[PDB]
């Protein structure tokens, strides 16, 4: 019988600074053991300094991801070419996926921007619509060994404060865009390493207040 | 009904500088419901270390068996078992079971009296070796543990160094997996002594 | 079932057994499976009786409409029709058809629409079993610009090994030759075939 | 998951853990199991995330659309009946949710509604939803009085989330405090359950099993 | 077989164990004993599969009774515990698994210290201050979690036994028709004659 | 359908068919209703040209929409049930989906709504 | 929801300085690896596109009229049709991957993958694969079915990375492909010997090779073998 | 996994990738798949892990103990007979799927053998995940009179197609070379073309960052 | 939803209906009301698939208090079961049907004679002295069989029904936490404020 | 997999295809099916490599044996071991064996054991596709007491028709030719029998 669905693999992580916001993903392709590409990217610009990907099935997020870029271009014809705040996007995104709630995209989405105060945003989203804002998220095959990294190095979970006994956790504090970057390496080589679906590239896309800004970093091909 | 996740729990080791450290999370449950937060995952025939992750029937009985297989050894051969041969011993008590196996994710640690060189070693249910210099992830947070591991493990740690790290590699792994936590043992083993530490983490 | 069509020098000749089955039981043994959709247009059915019965009746509607107000149809024209019918309803249909057909301009053709609702033009086609059509069949047997007479024999040979070794097909051989001539009718009985 | 709400003398306290699991994976400890409908209006997420959030927020729409064309605030009795229609509707089609609508309203009082998605409505004084309900409900059955006071209130349904979040797999992360007033809702912070159960355990005398 | 609990205090350990028999739609018997003395200090509960539950409780209550005339001792509760698990534990890979879940309350009489061990079909024994076996837990496990003091006397037990059968009576759909309490002390075995 | 608009605008700015529908009720019997401080009279007129009737069974010119409102008209009779029956619908629609029988204000906001509707609607007087 | 009857089996190709190849056997093939011959699995569209299909024949057929009609209904009212408003690869691209994602999602699928190579108006190499989940992706080589296990490593030794490209020429790319076809024919039971090979040149143009044979095969080293171990005769 | 044999002039090279993997994750980056049966007989293992090696050291065991009671060295012929009759016996139920290599006095051998027990003779074999990469690479590649650095050379790259191509295979390259007259040489690590780069940042924690609430002395002496 | 019983005496109609919604493990309520006023001489009780019994029980109820408005006039009790009856058999061979079974006790004012209806969810109509859903027949229809008289009064078909309650809280194994009971007589409907 | 066993003058002929396939991929593409039992008994298999592997070597074992003890064993004495193995484990084992021998008291003999587990003393046998033995295959084709080179041409050709329409058929033709003078191994390559 004709299954409709299929897994590209394919791991995202979008972490929010105070002034920025970062949105990852390695560009490798899969399905089961074979490499459909090496670099085939799944980190957009949708316009009005929102970044979007829809990891999963290849096809559902491409389908989610284009028909996103067409809801920001009616809403500015529709509403006087008013700027998508980050929200607003994050809302009508819930609308889209909930929109197939009985034949579900099977993807995991993840947008970036900044907030109406122009502070780092990001939004995760179920395969059908439900989503939370949040300081930091992985998606994707390699979510599992990425999540608990982050937990320790952004949110210092676990980590107390060396002679209080364990009674002073470490303190909260917002990372510069360098130190997420490191992160943000480091988490894709460690998953690269032990996920056969990671590698090959890591795109990461950083939006500021002046914009949307690319780096691109190798992975190891095997 | 997976045997390998009903009663859930982690063991992770690592090796250091003339050391080797092992650690496991306290929990065993029924599914949901959590029955015990003093289940310890960790056993010693003398020096060398046995973690068992899987069903806890099945642990507590491997554990009964390599008591039993370890003191014959140790009267017959007038000497205590070595890691290297203790691992041999587990592969082929696993594998006479190939056709019914125990539900169980096993983690040799030690170091050998002789060459004192420190040795890790883990098994899948059948007892197929997997020999590391590095690090051994055993349960239901295994790819939580090889993601912590992978990034936060760096070679020739002092003993006071990677108690952190595997401590800081099993609580976070154990945060981020329902089935694991209630509590942390950290067995620290140098050549002649071996420090055991209880972690304090969330009981959720 | 074993039904062949094979183009010649004057036209296309279609041959097939008479044996109809349900399971191992022989429903007919003297089924004509040479079905007339036009006056020089003929086909073979494989596959479900019912969908192929059903087909030929709606392809031979099509046909004789098409006629009314375009003349006479090309054999090229039947088989587009009977892969557009096999094709779009592909999913509630099990029917393998070979159109056999002549014109005065392109003479004697052969198309094929198997089970999948494609279709193959061919100098001849052999399709024996449950439908189930050989890419070679003796290609060095087949001759372009065989006479009549050869041509009977090469088919009467063909069928006459199949009936031989598959219970599916027997009975007798039915043949229709197509040419300007017109349209002939050709049986051959076991006690003919069979010393073959 | 683990969700409560009860009424008492000083309105209703909604109590709901904020942890996400698919498997064995905790995929969050951050989510917002508490739908802020409106300023008078508590719904609680359990079952389908999407569910819930989805056609609770919609809720909130419905309601808006009532008090602009009969200029007066919704009964909690007609708002929760509005989403138990609506999910009767889809009865079949595989929609997952089970919530509780609370509101304060003049002529009402206090009202908590359970609406589940086979279509079930249930009017009542105590109700517990998720994984983790049969633990909150030993302790809300056991301490639960009319004429507690908000201060005490508020910690039975901190204390019976706590009680779910240890013992539950599937519960934890922290805990989402609502009191519900004729005047509106007041939120009332999110609390780690790590820090909570340490504090809870040393000042009550509590968990004696669990070494700290 | 639903309902078994265990609480053990300072110096005793308490099983409740529901009276209920139910076969098909009919209650059976209302005054059923699900418990076995294993010896004159070591009691054990047990719930499950119909047949199994008693035949397994039997068959362990003679071997221990068997082992205490050869060797004219009483096997401490630990001992008898390691014995039961085994049992179970041959039993889960047997051609027809006994699918017996039991609480052993017991008091050294060397240690001087009362002892509740929980094992389920699978041989899973853990030792703890109160245990439960099937859907017993859900409901009584945060109220234990609660009040449980292991300073606890027998009469303080029994009042937090009574909360948790008040709050299975309450919130469990099925009618257990109540529950026979048994106290395991340095005196020996005692039934509770009204609860 | 039938689909003709019957209802249109005239260049005075006009609805002739809705004017003329205001002819059909000053033709019916005339309707008073009077609201005192704890109640409303509702009195209706019964032209006396019809003697032999049966006032026992022919239709009453006030009739209950619910058990708390009540509804009196002049106009076409016949015109008068199609907008009682809907407002009696409508009455037993709200109590099932609000749980709360309509205001006096909400049922009369309906029949207006139903009575606009029909003045710019295709195919309907 | 449908199941294939008549397949074609691995499309391979590979962009080079100037151009993308592409390849494609005449063969169809029956469910129990019986064989059909003279299948055409490479679709020329207009002089910059050519577009190779695998999987069910009947679906190929379909799509074949798709780019045909395509074609046609450009031409309407465009005087700049055989110009600047020429179809692109990309336009054909886009369009069937629109209608693979359209009937997967219909649950009634053209039981294809497909490959669209060409050059585009400003030369750039357009090589893209869409198959029956409209499921799409680019890389500097492509291949279908077995293509993908076997031609795609050889292919990816001459064009591993992007950088590649521009030292790779024309001779060297068909070397390899042609290479590549003959390994298919070894190890895959539903190829053919006979294939076709189109190559789209910025300068030269589409170049459509057919009837093409795999020669310069290896059997020699079979009298040797005897057995499956002990047999010495 | 990635494993092959190639026949050269004066023996046979058997090569395999290092990689062990748990469904999508790598549980070991560096395993040994080329297995001892014999001094000069040498097994490369596919399938079930345990299987592989269990199979592979009890034909050892087996073959040594013939060896001793024959006092002749012991045949590639021998290994194989022992191995298809035992892996025939378990009609599958013992995953062990083999590149059987050596040599002997009759000679150099080269055998390929299947779970079910069916066993095939060649020049050049490969099996496992990688095996269609590898195979593309030795079609490719092979030919009749291959030297002893020609046969390496055709067996690594063979390899090194499933490492890149193929997510089961990845890592390193092993190569044994069976010459005759000469005693078997084992390359362990012979290639390791993916190693892992420096990372971006040193995760070592300050002492006491982790909370402990007890220290005891563990007593592993008598 | 589970327990419902009717008994007809001389001059009224008796309908017991359980007060316990279980969902799961947990009772969420042990004071639910599973029945519905009709009109003012009709109660109507029902059980069945959750949200279904309350939806069909509404439905049922707007429609005869819209009959009353339009007619000005009760339904009889006969002429509202025969509506209810084929709106269940409108539901057996819909897309989804209504999974719920009533009682309808209604008294008849014309005739000065009380009446019970029994329809099953295919909407299998009978009228009966004594009628109930489900297992509740099982337990206490062999009671009634011999108990009953057609000239009972209210008070001797209450104890009667006490009968019944106290024989289904002993054999049946789920806890139904009692029932509400409500009359129908010729003055209307009442419930007995304790049982 | 297409095998086939033709008894002419001076013995009889194995001849088979060398293709192995898992699926649609070519496990091996120079197969040897051909396997000797004895020094002019050998067998040709058709279905489960590892079933007619063990089966062949068992039988291997038992003419040793025979040989050992009451000298060279007849075909017929082949056929009867190969079949007792077939027949009694029918349940666990898919194998179809064609069994070629030659004897100086009866010359060349041919036996097919098909899936059933029965013996059938054939003049030649044809298996074509999953161990599909065809009754006929050209009856007037075969001709008693053939010369060695039209046996040869008969097998040659009767296979590179097998290969053409079949794709679990493939790679060389392997030939063994059993006689009083010994034994021949024979090998076509693709281009000496595809252009026919
Ligand atoms: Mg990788
Ligand atoms: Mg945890």
């Amino acid at each position: 019988q004709f299954n409709p669905y299929g897994d590209n693999g394919g791991t995202i992580l979008g972490i929010a600074g105070e002034d920025f916001a970062v949105l990852a993903g390695d560009t490798r392709n899969i399905t089961d053991y074979s490499i459909n590409s090496r670099y085939e990217p799944k980190v957009f610009d949708c316009g009005d300094n929102i970044v979007m990907s829809a990891n999963g099935f290849a096809a559902d997020g491409d389908a989610l991801v284009k028909r996103f870029k067409n809801s920001v271009k009616w809403y500015h014809f529709d509403h006087n070419d008013k700027k998508l705040s980050i929200n607003s996007a994050a809302r009508n995104i819930q609308h889209l996926l909930y929109g197939k709630r009985f034949f579900p995209y099977y993807v995991h989405t993840i947008i970036a921007g900044l907030d109406e105060d122009g502070k780092g945003a990001v939004y995760s989203f179920d395969p059908v619509g439900s989503y939370e804002r949040e300081q930091c998220r992985a998606g994707g095959a390699a979510a599992s060994l990425i999540m608990p990294f982050l937990d320790n190095q952004v949110n210092f979970k676990n980590q107390y404060e060396p002679g209080t006994n364990g009674k002073v956790k470490k303190p909260l504090k917002y990372l510069s865009v360098e130190e997420v970057i490191k992160l943000v390496r480091d988490s894709f080589t460690s998953a690269t390493e032990r996920h056969i679906q990671v590698g090959d590239g890591l795109e990461i896309l950083i939006v500021t207040k002046d914009g949307v800004r690319k780096e691109f970093y190798e992975l190891k091909r095997d | 009904s997976d045997p390998s996740s009903i009663n859930g729990g982690i063991v992770v080791a690592m090796t250091g500088k003339d050391c080797v450290a092992i650690a496991c999370d306290l929990r065993l449950g029924s599914q949901s419901l959590g029955v015990s937060n003093k289940f310890e995952k960790i056993f010693h025939y003398g020096h060398v270390f046995l973690g068992i992750t899987g069903l806890a029937t099945d642990v507590t009985t491997l554990n009964e068996m390599f008591r039993y297989k370890t003191n014959l050894y140790k009267l017959k051969e007038e000497r205590a078992i070595e890691p290297e041969t203790f691992t041999q011993l587990v592969s082929s008590s696993l594998y006479e079971r190939r056709f019914g196996p125990y539900f169980v994710g096993p983690v040799v640690a030690g170091i050998n009296s002789k060459s004192g060189k420190p040795f890790i070693a883990g098994f899948d249910l059948i007892g197929c070796i997997d020999e590391a210099k590095d690090f051994i992830v055993s349960g239901t947070a295994s790819d939580q543990l090889f993601g912590m591991c992978e990034s936060l493990y760096e070679p020739n740690l002092e003993p006071e160094d990677l108690f952190e790290t595997i401590s800081q590699a099993l609580l976070n792994a154990a945060d981020r997996d329902a089935l694991s936590g209630w509590g942390a043992v950290v067995y620290i083993i140098k050549k002649d002594e071996v420090v055991k530490r209880y972690l304090k983490m969330r009981q959720d | 079932t074993s039904i062949m069509a094979v183009t010649f020098k004057d036209g296309v000749i279609l041959g097939a057994d008479s044996r109809t089955t349900t399971g191992a039981y022989i429903a007919n043994r003297v089924t004509d499976k040479l079905t007339r959709v036009h006056d020089k247009i003929w086909c073979c059915r494989s596959g479900s009786a019912a969908d192929t019965q059903a087909i030929a009746d709606i392809v031979q509607y099509h046909l004789e409409l098409y006629t009314s107000q375009y003349g006479t149809p090309s054999t090229e024209t039947a088989a587009s029709v009977f892969k557009e019918l096999c094709y779009e309803n592909k999913d509630n249909l099990t029917a393998g058809i070979i159109v056999a057909g002549y014109d005065d301009k392109n003479k004697g053709e052969v198309y094929t629409i198997p089970l999948g609702g494609s279709v193959h033009k061919l100098p001849y086609a052999i399709a024996v079993s449950g439908s189930t059509f050989i890419y070679g069949y003796c290609d060095k047997n087949f001759r372009e610009n065989m006479s009549k007479e050869e041509t009977v024999d090469f088919i009467k040979h063909s069928l006459s090994q199949a009936i031989k070794w598959d219970g599916s097909s027997g009975g007798v051989i039915r043949m229709v030759v197509l040419t300007a001539a017109g349209v002939e009718r050709l049986i051959f009985y076991p006690d003919e075939y069979e010393q073959l | 998951t683990t969700t409560l709400a009860f009424r008492f003398q000083g309105g209703i306290i909604v109590a709901v853990d904020s942890r996400a699991t698919a498997g064995n994976w905790v995929a969050s400890q951050t989510v917002k199991k508490v739908i802020e409908i409106n300023p008078f209006l508590l719904g609680t997420m359990a079952g389908g995330a999407a569910d819930c959030q989805f056609w609770e927020t919609w809720l909130g729409s419905q309601c808006r659309l009532h008090e602009l064309r009969e200029k007066e605030r919704i009964s909690v009795a007609a708002a929760s009946k509005i989403l138990s229609n609506l999910v009767y509707q889809y009865k079949g089609a595989g929609l997952s949710m089970g919530t509780m609508i609370c509101g304060y309203t003049r002529k009402e009082g206090p009202t908590i509604y359970y609406v589940d998605s086979d279509g079930t409505r249930l009017k009542g004084d105590i109700f517990c939803v998720g994984s983790g309900q049969t633990f909150a409900y030993g302790v809300l059955d056991s301490n639960y009085k009319w004429d507690l006071s908000v201060e005490d209130a508020l910690y039975l349904g901190k204390r019976s989330i706590l009680a779910a979040a240890h013992r539950d797999a599937y519960s934890g992360g922290s805990v989402n405090l609502y009191h519900v007033t004729e005047d509106g809702w007041i939120y009332h912070g999110n609390h780690d359950v790590g820090e909570l159960f340490w504090k809870v355990k040393e000042e009550e005398g509590s968990f004696n099993n669990v070494i700290g | 077989m639903d309902i078994i609990l265990g609480i053990r205090v300072q110096d005793s350990v308490i099983l409740a164990s529901s009276k209920a028999v139910t076969r098909g739609i009919s209650v059976l018997k209302d005054s059923d004993d699900k418990t076995r003395q294993l010896s004159p200090h070591t009691l054990m509960s047990f719930a499950g599969e119909a047949g199994d539950t008693v035949q397994f409780a039997e068959y362990i209550q003679a071997n221990i009774q068997l082992y205490s005339i050869r060797e004219d001792y009483e096997l401490s509760p630990q001992a008898v515990s390691s014995f039961v698990r085994q049992e179970l534990a041959k039993s889960i890979r047997s051609r027809r698994p006994y699918q017996v879940n039991v609480l052993i309350g017991g008091y050294d009489k060397k240690k001087n210290k009362p002892e509740l061990y929980q094992i389920d079909y699978l041989g899973t024994k853990v030792e703890l201050p109160y245990g439960a076996h099937g859907y017993s837990g859900f409901y009584t496990f945060s109220l234990l979690d609660h009040h449980y003091r292991p300073d606890m006397t027998t009469e303080e037990g029994l009042d937090l036994l009574k909360l948790c059968v008040q709050e299975l009576e309450k919130r469990m759909p099925m009618d257990f028709k109540g529950v026979i309490v048994k106290i395991v002390d340095k005196d020996g075995i005692r039934q509770v004659d009204d609860f | 359908g039938y689909d003709r608009a019957l209802s249109i605008f005239s260049p005075d700015g006009h609805i002739f068919q809705v004017e003329y529908a205001l002819e059909a009720v000053k033709r019916g019997t005339c309707a008073v209703g009077v609201k005192g401080k704890n109640c409303v009279v509702l009195g209706c007129e019964r032209r006396s040209t019809l003697k032999l009737q049966d006032t026992r069974i022919t239709p009453s010119k006030v009739s209950k929409i619910d058990s708390h409102v009540v509804l009196s008209f002049s106009g076409l009779n016949a015109d008068s049930r199609i907008l009682i029956e809907k407002a009696r619908v409508e009455a037993q629609s709200h109590r099932l989906t609000l749980e709360d029988p309509v205001t006096v204000e909400y049922l009369t906001r309906y029949v207006a709504g139903v009575q606009q509707r029909y003045t710019q609607s295709g195919g309907v007087r | 929801t449908q199941q294939p009857i008549v397949t074609g089996t691995s499309v391979i190709s590979m962009k080079y300085d100037n151009g993308v190849i592409i390849a494609a056997d005449n063969l169809g093939s029956y469910g129990s690896l019986l064989r059909f011959n003279g299948v055409e699995r490479l679709i020329p569209v207009g002089d910059n596109t050519v577009v190779g299909i695998s999987g069910d024949i009947s679906d190929m057929q379909h799509i074949e009229r798709l780019l045909k009609d395509l074609v046609t209904e450009n031409a309407y009212d465009n005087p700049l049709a055989d110009a600047e408003e020429a179809l692109e690869p990309s336009y054909i691209f886009e369009y069937l991957a629109t209608v693979m994602y359209q009937r997967r999602s219909k649950m009634n699928p053209l039981w294809n993958a497909i490959i669209v190579a060409g050059v585009q108006s400003n030369g750039d190499q357009f090589l893209r694969y869409v198959n029956l989940l409209g499921v799409t992706y680019s890389s500097p080589t492509l291949a279908t079915g077995f293509g993908a296990h076997m031609a795609n490593p050889l292919l990816r030794k001459v064009v591993d990375r992007e950088s590649d490209i521009p030292k790779t020429t024309v001779q060297v790319a068909e070397e390899a492909i042609v290479n590549a076809m003959r390994v298919l024919y070894y190890r895959d039971a539903r190829s053919s010997r006979n294939f076709s090979l189109a190559i789209i040149d910025k300068n030269t143009g589409l170049t459509f090779k057919k009837n093409l044979q795999v020669e310069n095969m290896k059997w020699d080293f079979a009298k040797d073998i005897k057995g499956y171990g002990t047999q010495k005769i | 996994t990635t494993i092959v044999g190639v026949k050269f002039n004066n023996g046979v090279v058997i090569a395999a990738d290092t990689r062990s993997t748990q469904g999508p994750i790598v549980a070991d980056k560096n395993c040994a798949k080329l297995h001892r049966i014999s001094p000069k007989i040498w097994c490369a293992g596919a399938g079930t892990a345990a299987d592989t090696e269990a199979v592979t050291q009890l034909i050892g065991s087996n073959i040594e103990l013939h060896s001793l009671y024959t006092s002749r060295e012991p045949r590639v012929v021998s290994a194989l007979q022992m191995l298809k009759q035992h892996l025939f016996k378990y009609q599958g139920h013992i995953g062990a799927y083999l590149i059987v290599a050596g040599v002997d006095p009759t000679g150099s051998h080269l055998f390929s053998i299947h779970a079910h027990g069916s066993t095939d003779v060649g020049y050049y074999l490969s099996l496992g995940s990688g095996s269609l990469a590898a195979m593309a690479v030795l079609e490719s590649h092979w030919k009749q009179d291959l030297t002893k650095e020609e046969a390496i050379k055709l067996a690594s790259d063979a390899i090194q197609a499933g490492i890149w191509n193929d997510l089961g295979s990845g890592s390193n390259v092993d190569v044994c070379v069976m010459e005759i007259g000469k005693d078997a040489e084992y390359l362990r690590n012979y290639l390791t073309p993916n190693v892992r780069e420096e990372k971006q940042k040193s995760y070592k924690f300050p002492r006491g960052t982790t909370a402990v609430l007890k220290e005891s002395i563990v007593n592993i002496c008598d």
